[PDB]
């Protein structure tokens, strides 16, 4: 006999409170109940994503809350550990402190990337300056192809898009009730800077690390018997090398 | 409404309760035999995970947009309630439909039918259809020397494109319509184009001709420096055929074989934007020096193609001039009835 | 170095299994060695080899990997290693080597097992020779082929 | 895997995802509004940003508007309502004849612009206090003397 | 107790448009042959302490009429649903009590404008709609009850609110003018003991810019330190200190960062005095207040270019100068290696001028000379309503990549010649900077005629004849 | 660092902790506060002034406050209001090269 | 006593509380009644023709059955706040002479749970009971506002109770016998659900405009009707609806109520356009600023003002100047050269786009610049736009020399880059680059997802060599020269236009003045 | 977190030395 669940139904977070997280251990030891069976769990990194050094704090803040000791022993550490960690075992891993571990990412994922143009008003690449806050053809010849109208065209006119200029008041502004009439992040920079910096740190704020007590659930079933269980991933890089560790998830297929 | 994703607005006893209840009846201990559980949705992603697997509910078919004979029809089958219509052409009504669904097409015969009664009639009439646009809707002051500017530029461009074999329709050709300070030549958008089908160099090149027309025919009836550069969108069109050739499709003999363009489109302001290649400063005054020979080439064709139909320019400028906008019809006799001379077509 | 003791039951158990593909019961010390050379190696291809990339196995028979891995592929492969390992012996005061090996997970690449001393220089001191030592070891394998 | 940073600012801090500062953001706010005016424009074709056809089919409407009003209550209709919002569907087809830019700068840097004056202009830098941050954030005011209003200026900001 | 319109200071305008409403409430009689209605909505806007509470139960007063007064904090309700129910009950009473006047303190709190946002936007709007529905709402009316609010920025509420029918008068309550000032210095001493030797004139002119409840607290502290020394009363002199201890605020300093401020304020008033396109001095001090860490010197504000805006180019020269010269003697009387961090923030406004210079066509590259800018300017409006803030772009497409160099170039001749020429002034007169940094170490604060006074007696005697040329001229 | 190869007679990645912190250090000597001779005096065409922390997304520890770090942090003023920031025109690769020159010029001495 | 006090209690908190109007309530022999009709609305006579068909279509038509013509049994009002939708709301109320309930959209969600939807249940049983009868829902945007994604409220559970209850009730007129119709208002409808628009709950939406001229003056002469007005009612009323563009018909209304009120206000027996006008721009602006006090810096501003009048007025092209003024009356603003507005030119019979064409026409003259027998071509005519903008510098740099410049004259100097650089690079019509291959040397290839622009890879050096940067410099310097001498020919004029604006009434100079000022002094001799 | 690891805003002569000693230093290993 078989059970299946998907891990997508136990990520539900409010409040910073992870209610799901304990319907899952309560699910187990009831799979701990009907041995002996088979416990599939599908897309594991819904809820085994890595829980997140920073020198641009000492360069434009100032804030060096720290002895001068412990920041100079960090330093020997981490060039030695860049250096001279290069493929040791358990010494030297999925750590994205090493270059080379990036360096070789790159050069089996990645297509061949090319140097700097040689234009004007570009970056270095053929390119603009990219937004400070994140939010088969030939030829283009080939590619020029009362309630509903009225009110989702009216909704879609609303809507804050980022990539819209800004428009420019006549610095003899409309005339007081005009001005209502307009969304203020349409013709405001302060206004579209402010909403955009507020929707990206609120998208953020959602962490809410969850990854001890999965951990330890993790670790709760081998004291049992009896019954198996399979965790099926997409992108086993991105889990976090505290489930990789011998004795949680280590045998891979 | 009660097959929503998990999270929702219930703490896992009411919602999951009633979609857990429908699984259990639908694949605890089957014995549907015969029957059938016919959902209506149009948001198919939100349905939970649990909802569609295999065996609960896998057939999921779409309908389209209605269109202009599947309206024709629903009007039809609608068509059999009231005092309706006898028997009145409305095949063609759909051409006035269009972007509409059922449900528009079942208000505006309401409100059709409301004011046919207040028309003070007990019947409903072909027009008063039209009558629902009826209550949604609610000396020369152009100088001469630029009505002439705009008349010979869409003079030449209508007239380059009249003869150059392949090429699509003109529907209309109006300098100043409504005394806006415009122009236009609008062509015949058709459907039995299929974009899949790929371009033949002759095909592209024509199409470069035709964008050069226009410009050209400013500076032969004008002269240089009366020129504006109100053909500006023609030149940029013709500019990025002539990049496409070379940068695309391989057709430069110097280049040869390699890739440097990439048309893409946007996810949907334009429809399209290009990838490109940093290129040295060799490889590009090489493809810079094919781009210049195709333009300078195209620009003598349009110039030789437009000398040769010296009369049919001067009637169709004269044309505009009088009547400031004609239809695709009327170019083309005026054009037949002047000597125009088509272009060989040698395939 | 660096283990702890779920490191080493861990490392028992895939030890067992390792024992096991060369057909015996016994826990010999070579499948301790073979275990630790099999976690690195399967590591390094996982972050290689990811959503489609990859262009690094050589077992599976597909379209990428061909499935006995020609002879003028392992000539090349063993005379690199073969560099690489003698350089880093004739170097005085290199780690030491506690397995060469080939083909391990049958990617196409070797793999050179060192044993090294956590207290000649605990965790923290780099100096300049031991530096340059390592850059002509690591250029030892491409001079060599 | 070493870029040596060619086009942009020399020092610049990290932004709202990662530090809650809105500087370079405003910043980059005004690069794009010169990216669109001057270089590029807001289609592909197009010489610079342009009157477009809605905005001189709503001039031509709003004057005979006006005009209709002005003529009916101080005492060839419905044919150009039709065929005028004919026209409106045409709109985004790239391809129209536009002959001149004159109005765009006439509307946008005369009418917007150096028509008028803006009186606040500079300042000393002497003021009761040891900046224009600090008397700013103070706590009752400094600009008022007849009791006149001595207003200083917000600093300029220069990207490059 | 009840309060009257003769109880409030200033806001003779705000006197006057409220007794409009009183007129139209107690005795509507003019408004009868007016052919009009009266007002249901009056918006009092202005910065807090001026009294907004106590001007609206003056005007309930002088009409007579009840006033039920309520904050729109008690409208703040985290629970479902309850505050419509204390809006409903709210003016359910008022329309019982009939005829009233509504007064709701705290409105900018409550009536932002509606919005997505956080799931305090479902139920924070949800009351705001039933305000919405009560001042003009159906029933076409109660009585045509007044009702007012207090908010500080009419602009943060929505259109919904301040439409007119729902808020048809807009008043405004500044901070004190000389006139308000003027009789509010009296009116808070009449319940208050003081002496006779009294000019309110002088305390009218002398504490611009305080709100009325500053003054309260001003009065308070001159009575509370009489209590401390014994008298009942006050004279001038120490109330004097007591409003000028309410604007600079009341730290140790050694004596070794005391000569470093002598020393930099005393070479400041020299450069200022000096210089004859550079306005004259007021008073420098020694003594840090509560936000800047160091001395002042203060120049006398020219009402010309204030008001204009007409700042030449010889006035830009000379502030550069004047911003250097601190730090010129600086390391003039304390040797090289000891210049301080304290110029830090006069460094970088020197760089604020030098680049103004070439921002405003003023250079002498004959390519930027009297034709060009630095790159294209684009204004965006602060945080008020006539503010805007400007902007440069400088890309390729305007600067050619070695004018680039130029416009450094130029910019650095400007800062470092003008510290130069600046360090050679002071240089000249040594004996009036140390005349005046002993002076000002003996007395702690100085103004500006001892200044002129002993650069008179000790200056050098060609700058003494350079500043006499340029007397009279009233702008240069 | 100078110390340890000093004794050894060879170099270590213990100078590579130091140098960082100086040279943080040079280019506020350099730049912010002015004490060079870049320009004939040390007045420069362009600086970075500190933020507060109040922008950082910030924690607290339960610490002392560092002894020469951050004790030197009390002489800096950082900027707190966001429209009144001052940032000058970047140099220009031919200006940097020379500012970056005074840099070295004072860790070398 | 025990338990159905608690029962009482619910039955009382869910109770329908909406007020029913047009039925006589037995109380003491009143029925609430609204008091307006449909003649009291102005401005709006496309919607009062729907509104009145269909309360002749629901009120014994026999017309619109005997065409099979329904009443749309949902309506929906939206529009900007102060268009006038509970007004029309009222008169439909007062010309129903059907049961009319009036709520609004919060008051469903309250204490306790269960409640919104009860409420809601009384409320159409109630009216289903009484058919056929209106509802009237105001601002339903706290009942129909959309089903967010999360949000763990009890408010928001008791919301999205109230919210399907509506929807099942409405979906309680299957028999389409009941012939109940609702009603909505709002002026948030983007924020509604989309399972309400659906046909068969709320088939038809409108839109309230803001008015236009012709509504805006209808609304005037009704709000103006029991008024003393001085002169021809007529004119005034015109003036004031077209100087009102944009307003809506609240402030209209108390537009004319505070025009009275301050009519007895300062003892005066009619109202004068003047003073109406008066109250329109301190109803836009708010408190008139002081003038400038005089100073030597007065004359200066004066002088630099007066220099880019003139140049202004001298300037081939450019439509007609109506004022200049010295004193603006607005806070951070100050002198100001003003241009005929769309009603001057409305009265004129002159096209919209002038400007353009001016650029073609032959012979004639606008303010004081005559063309003859040839035209601009969109060059010299954008070329000069900038001795405008450099007339101020060039009076400093003349009268006082480079000391005497100014931050008062340097950002409209410093815009003049753009203009010629449109004018050699962007316009394609420079007599240089007009001999060419038909190249396109400027040409970006599009935007990305991510927002950015790419370039031509072909341009390599284009800009460098093409030599644009030296031939916008000419172009400036060029422009530099023209401006200085002008400013050296009309010192006269100059000198004498400044000399009249500081002496006038208001501080203003109008149009016909300027143009005859410097039409009638003679050239200088340079 | 193109794809790029170090940064470094020294002028382009400085560029040179440094990677002109890089290379050297390759060249003898
Ligand atoms: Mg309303």
């Amino acid at each position: 006999k078989i059970i299946t669940d998907n891990a997508q139904r136990y990520a539900l977070v409010n409040r910073g409170f992870a209610i799901g997280i304990k319907l899952l251990r309560e699910v187990f030891d009831a799979i701990a109940l009907n041995t002996p069976c088979i416990f599939l769990l599908e897309d594991i990194h819904a809820i085994g994503e890595r829980r997140p050094n920073g020198s641009f704090k000492e360069d434009f803040f100032g804030s060096q809350r720290d002895e001068v000791h412990e920041k100079n022993q960090v330093v020997y550490q981490l060039t030695r550990h860049a250096i001279t960690h290069y493929k040791k075992p358990f010494k030297g891993d999925y750590s994205l402190a090493i270059p080379t571990n990036l360096y070789v990412t790159d050069l089996f994922l990645k297509l061949p990337t090319q140097s700097i143009s040689n234009l004007t008003n570009v970056e270095n690449h053929n390119l603009s300056i990219k937004n400070k806050i994140q939010h088969n053809k030939n030829s283009y010849l080939q590619l020029t192809q009362t309630s509903p109208f009225s009110v989702l065209l009216l909704k879609e006119e609303k809507r804050l898009k980022p990539n819209k200029i800004v428009e420019e008041l006549p610095w003899t502004s409309l005339p007081g009730e005009q001005l209502a009439t307009k969304p203020r992040t349409s013709y405001s920079v302060r206004a579209k800077v402010a909403m955009l910096a507020e929707l990206s740190l609120s998208n953020l704020s959602a962490k809410l690390d969850m990854i001890t007590d999965l951990l330890v659930i993790i670790d709760s079933v081998r004291s049992n018997k009896g019954f198996v269980v399979f965790a099926t991933t997409d992108i086993p890089h991105v889990l976090d090398p505290a489930l990789r560790r011998p004795g949680r998830l280590d045998e891979t297929i | 409404a009660m097959g929503a994703a998990r999270g929702a607005q219930a703490s896992g006893d009411e919602s999951a309760s009633i979609i857990n209840e429908l699984l259990v009846q639908m694949d605890g201990f089957e014995d549907n035999r015969g029957i059938v559980v016919l959902g209506a949705t149009n948001r198919p992603g939100a349905i939970d995970s649990a909802l569609i697997r295999p065996g609960r509910f896998d057939r999921i078919i779409y309908m389209p947009l209605p269109d202009a004979l599947g309206r024709a029809k629903i009007m039809q089958v609608h068509a059999r309630n009231k005092a309706v219509d006898p028997n009145i052409n409305w095949y063609e009504v759909a051409r006035a439909m269009a972007g509409f669904t059922g449900a528009d097409v079942m208000g505006l015969m309401a409100r059709a039918a409301r004011m046919a009664a207040r028309q003070g009639r007990h019947a409903i009439t072909e027009d008063d259809i039209y009558a629902a646009m009826e209550n949604k809707t609610m000396p020369d002051p152009i100088p001469p020397q630029l009505r002439r500017a705009v008349s010979v530029y869409e003079a030449g461009k209508a007239l380059l494109a009249y003869i150059t074999p392949d090429y699509e329709e003109i529907a209309r050709v109006s300098v100043c319509p409504l005394n806006v300070l415009t122009g236009f030549t609008l062509f015949v958008e058709d459907e039995d184009k299929n974009v899949n089908a790929i371009l033949t160099r002759s095909e592209l090149e024509g199409r470069m001709v035709v964008h050069l027309a226009g410009r050209c025919a400013e500076k032969l009836v004008m002269g240089e420096g009366q020129m504006t550069g109100m053909g500006s969108p023609d030149l940029f069109h013709a500019n990025l055929i002539a990049r496409e050739m070379i940068m695309s499709m391989g057709m430069g003999r110097r280049t040869g074989p390699i890739d440097l363009l990439r048309v893409a489109a946007t996810s949907e302001g334009d429809p399209f934007y290009y990838h490109t290649t940093d290129m040295s400063t060799e490889q590009a005054r090489v493809a810079l020096a094919e781009v210049v020979e195709l333009l300078d080439a195209a620009e003598a064709k349009a110039m030789y193609g437009l000398a040769i139909n010296w009369r049919a320019l001067q009637a169709l400028t004269q044309a505009l001039l009088d009547r400031g906008t004609i239809t695709g019809k009327e170019v083309a006799h005026i054009l037949e009835s002047n000597g125009v001379i088509h272009f060989p077509d040698p395939y | 170095a660096g283990f702890t003791g779920a490191d080493v039951m861990g490392l028992m158990a895939r030890a067992a299994r390792m024992a096991a593909r060369q057909g015996r019961h016994a826990i010999t010390e070579d499948d301790i060695y073979a275990a630790m050379e099999n976690k690195t190696m399967e590591a390094t291809l996982e972050a290689s080899t990811a959503g489609d990339g990859g262009g690094l196995v050589g077992g599976e028979g597909v379209e990428g990997s061909p499935d006995p891995i020609p002879p003028q592929l392992r000539r090349a492969v063993s005379v690199y290693e073969a560099g690489k390992a003698l350089l880093a012996y004739i170097t005085p005061d290199y780690e030491e080597i506690a397995r060469v090996s080939v083909c391990p997970l049958n990617v196409l690449t070797g793999f050179t097992l060192f044993v090294e001393d956590e207290d000649k220089n605990v965790n923290a001191i780099l100096t300049r020779s031991e530096l340059e030592g390592r850059m002509v070891v690591h250029l030892a394998g491409r001079c060599a082929e | 895997l070493l870029s040596f940073a060619d086009g942009n600012i020399l020092d610049e801090p990290p932004s709202p995802p990662f530090s809650s500062l809105l500087i370079p953001a405003k910043r980059f706010e005004n690069y794009k509004r010169f990216f669109r005016d001057t270089l590029t424009g807001d289609k592909m074709g197009q010489r610079k940003s342009q009157i477009t056809l809605l905005e001189k089919l709503q001039y031509h409407m709003q004057l005979r508007s006006i005009k209709q009003l002005n003529a009916t209550f101080s005492s060839n209709a419905a044919l150009t309502s039709q065929k005028l919002d004919t026209l409106m569907s045409l709109s985004t087809n790239n391809l129209l004849q536009n002959p001149t830019n004159i109005n765009w700068y006439y509307q946008n840097r005369i009418l917007k612009r150096h028509g008028q004056y803006l009186t606040n202009q500079w300042w000393n830098g002497q003021l009761s206090e040891h900046n224009a941050e600090t008397v700013f954030l103070s706590d009752i005011d400094w600009r008022s003397s007849l009791d006149v209003l001595l207003d200083f200026p917000d600093t300029d900001q220069y990207y490059n | 107790e009840i309060i009257f319109f003769d109880d409030i200071a200033g806001n003779k305008q705000a006197k006057v448009e409220l007794m409009e409403v009183v007129d139209f409430f107690r005795t509507p009689e003019k408004f009868k042959a007016s052919g009009a209605r009266a007002p249901k909505g009056v918006l009092l806007v202005g910065p807090p302490g001026n009294g907004k509470t106590l001007m609206a139960r003056a005007v309930a007063g002088e009409s007579g009429v009840a006033f039920i007064s309520s904050s729109a904090a008690e409208f703040i309700e985290m629970y479902m649903g309850l505050g419509a129910a204390r809006v409903r009950d709210l003016f359910n009473t008022a329309r019982s009590v009939a005829p009233c006047i509504i007064f709701i303190d705290e409105l900018d709190a409550v009536g932002r404008q509606r919005q997505g946002g956080g799931r305090s936007n479902d139920e924070r709007d949800n009351t705001v709609n039933q305000l919405l529905t009560e001042m003009d709402g159906f029933e076409a009316e109660q009585q045509g009850i007044v009702v007012m609010g207090a908010t500080n920025r009419k602009d943060v509420l929505d259109a919904a609110l301040t439409r007119p029918g729902r808020f048809d008068r807009s008043i405004e309550v500044r901070r004190p003018d000389f006139q308000g000032r003027l009789e509010a210095v009296k009116v808070h001493l009449r319940d208050k003991p003081v002496a006779a030797e009294i000019d309110y004139v002088s305390l009218a002119s002398l504490m611009g810019g305080m709100s009325g409840a500053q003054i309260a607290g001003v009065a308070n502290t001159a009575c509370f330190l009489a209590s401390r020394d014994g008298r009942s009363e006050v004279n001038q002199t120490d109330l004097t200190l007591a409003v000028e201890q309410a604007k600079y605020g009341r730290r140790f300093v050694g004596a070794g960062r005391k000569k470093r401020f002598a020393v930099m304020e005393a070479s400041i008033a020299l450069a200022a005095t000096l210089l004859p396109a550079i306005e004259p001095v007021e008073y420098a001090t020694i003594i840090p207040s509560t936000r800047s860490p160091l001395g002042r010197t203060v120049l006398k504000p020219h009402v010309g270019r204030y008001t204009t805006g007409v700042w030449t180019y010889r006035y830009l020269r000379e502030q550069l100068l004047v911003a250097l010269a601190g730090r010129a003697g600086e390391e003039l009387v304390l040797g090289r290696d000891e210049l301080s961090s304290l110029n830090q923030h006069r460094l970088q406004m020197a760089r604020q001028v030098a680049w103004k210079i070439m921002n405003s066509g003023m250079s002498s590259h004959p390519d930027y000379q009297h034709l060009r800018g630095l790159g294209s300017n684009y204004f965006d409006g602060s945080s008020e309503p006539g503010r805007f803030q400007q902007t440069t772009v400088v890309m390729d497409a305007n600067q050619t990549r070695s004018e680039a160099v130029d416009a450094d170039m130029e910019v650095e001749g400007l800062l470092n010649g003008g510290y130069k020429q600046v360090f050679e002034l002071l240089v000249r007169n040594r004996a009036a900077l140390d005349a005046l940094t002993e002076l000002l170490l003996e007395r702690e604060k100085i103004s500006g005629e001892e200044v002129v006074q002993v650069v008179e007696e000790l200056g050098h005697p060609e700058d003494l004849a350079r500043r006499a040329q340029w007397a009279g001229y009233e702008l240069l | 660092g100078f110390a340890v190869r000093t004794a050894l007679g060879e170099e270590t990645n213990f100078t590579a902790a130091d140098i960082k912190r100086a040279t943080r250090m040079a280019k506020k000597y350099v730049f912010y506060y002015g004490f060079s001779e870049a320009g004939g005096a040390g007045i420069t065409t362009w600086a970075n002034q500190p933020y507060s922390g109040d922008f950082v997304i910030g924690q607290q520890r339960a610490r002392k406050v560092v002894s020469t770090d951050a004790m030197d942090a009390f002489a800096d003023w950082p900027t707190v209001s966001e429209d009144f920031r001052f940032d000058a025109p970047s140099p220009s690769d031919v200006t940097w090269h020379r500012y970056t020159d005074e840099v070295r010029r004072v860790l070398k001495g | 006593s025990k338990q159905e006090k608690k029962e009482s209690q619910w039955e009382r908190l869910t109770s329908s509380r909406a007020r029913e109007f047009m039925t006589k309530d037995e109380k003491t022999g009143k029925m609430r009644d609204t008091g307006v009709r449909f003649e009291d609305i102005a401005g709006m006579e496309f919607l009062v023709t729907e509104m009145r068909e269909i309360v002749r279509m629901l009120k014994g038509d026999e017309a619109y059955k005997r065409v099979g013509a329904k009443c749309p049994k949902g309506i929906i009002f939206q529009g900007p706040p102060g268009t006038g939708k509970t007004y029309l709301a009222r008169a439909i109320a007062g010309e129903a002479e059907v049961p009319f309930f009036s709520s609004v959209g919060s008051e469903f969600v309250e204490m306790f749970a269960g409640v919104a939807a009860a409420r809601v249940n009384s409320l159409f049983y109630n009216a289903r009971k009484k058919a056929p009868a209106i509802i009237f829902i105001d601002e339903i945007d706290a009942i129909g506002r959309a089903r967010s994604t999360l949000g763990g409220d009890p408010g928001s559970m008791e919301r999205e109770s109230a919210l399907l209850a509506m929807l099942v009730q409405m979906d309680g007129i299957a028999n389409k016998t009941e012939q109940v119709l609702t009603i909505g208002a709002t002026n948030l409808a983007q924020e509604l659900d989309a399972a309400l628009l659906r046909p068969g709950r709320f088939e038809v939406v409108y839109e309230v405009p803001q008015p236009g001229p012709s509504a805006r003056m209808a609304i005037l002469r009704y709000h103006a009707k029991g008024k003393p007005l001085e002169g021809d009612g007529q004119r005034l009323l015109l003036k004031t609806a077209e100087a009102t563009q944009g307003w809506s018909a609240a402030a209209l209304a108390n537009l004319m109520n505070e025009a009275a009120i301050l009519t007895v206000r300062r003892n005066v027996p009619a109202i004068s356009l003047p003073m109406v006008l008066e109250l329109v721009e301190g109803l836009n602006w708010g408190e008139q600023a002081p003038r400038i006090p005089d100073s030597e810096a007065k004359d200066r501003l004066a002088l630099i003002t007066a220099a880019k009048a003139v140049a202004f007025a001298l300037t081939p092209g450019l439509e007609p100047i109506k004022s200049v003024t010295m004193w603006s009356g607005r806070r951070g603003l100050g002198p100001s050269v003003d241009f005929i507005a769309m009603e001057d030119k409305a009265a004129m019979d002159m096209h919209p786009e002038e400007t353009e064409l001016m650029g073609w026409r032959t012979n004639f003259k606008t303010n004081a610049a005559v063309v003859g027998d040839e035209p601009l071509g969109e060059f010299a005519h954008v070329a000069g736009l900038l001795v405008p903008l450099y007339a101020g510098r060039a009076a400093e740099v003349a009268l006082f020399g480079k000391d005497g410049a100014s931050l008062a004259t340097a950002q409209p100097l410093a815009d003049c880059f753009e203009i010629a650089y449109y004018c050699v690079r962007n316009s394609q019509v420079h007599p240089r680059f007009k001999s060419l291959p038909p190249l396109h040397t400027t040409m970006w290839l599009g935007r990305d997802d991510a927002g950015r622009w790419r370039r031509d890879p072909l341009a390599i050096g284009f800009d460098e060599e093409l030599g644009y940067h030296k031939l916008t410099l000419t172009l400036l310097k060029a422009s530099w020269r023209r401006a200085l001498r002008l400013v050296a020919q009309r010192r006269s004029a100059i000198t004498k236009v400044a000399a009249e604006m500081l002496a006038a009434p208001e501080e203003k100079i109008t149009g016909a003045r300027l143009v005859e000022i410097i039409e009638s002094t003679p050239l200088d001799d340079l």
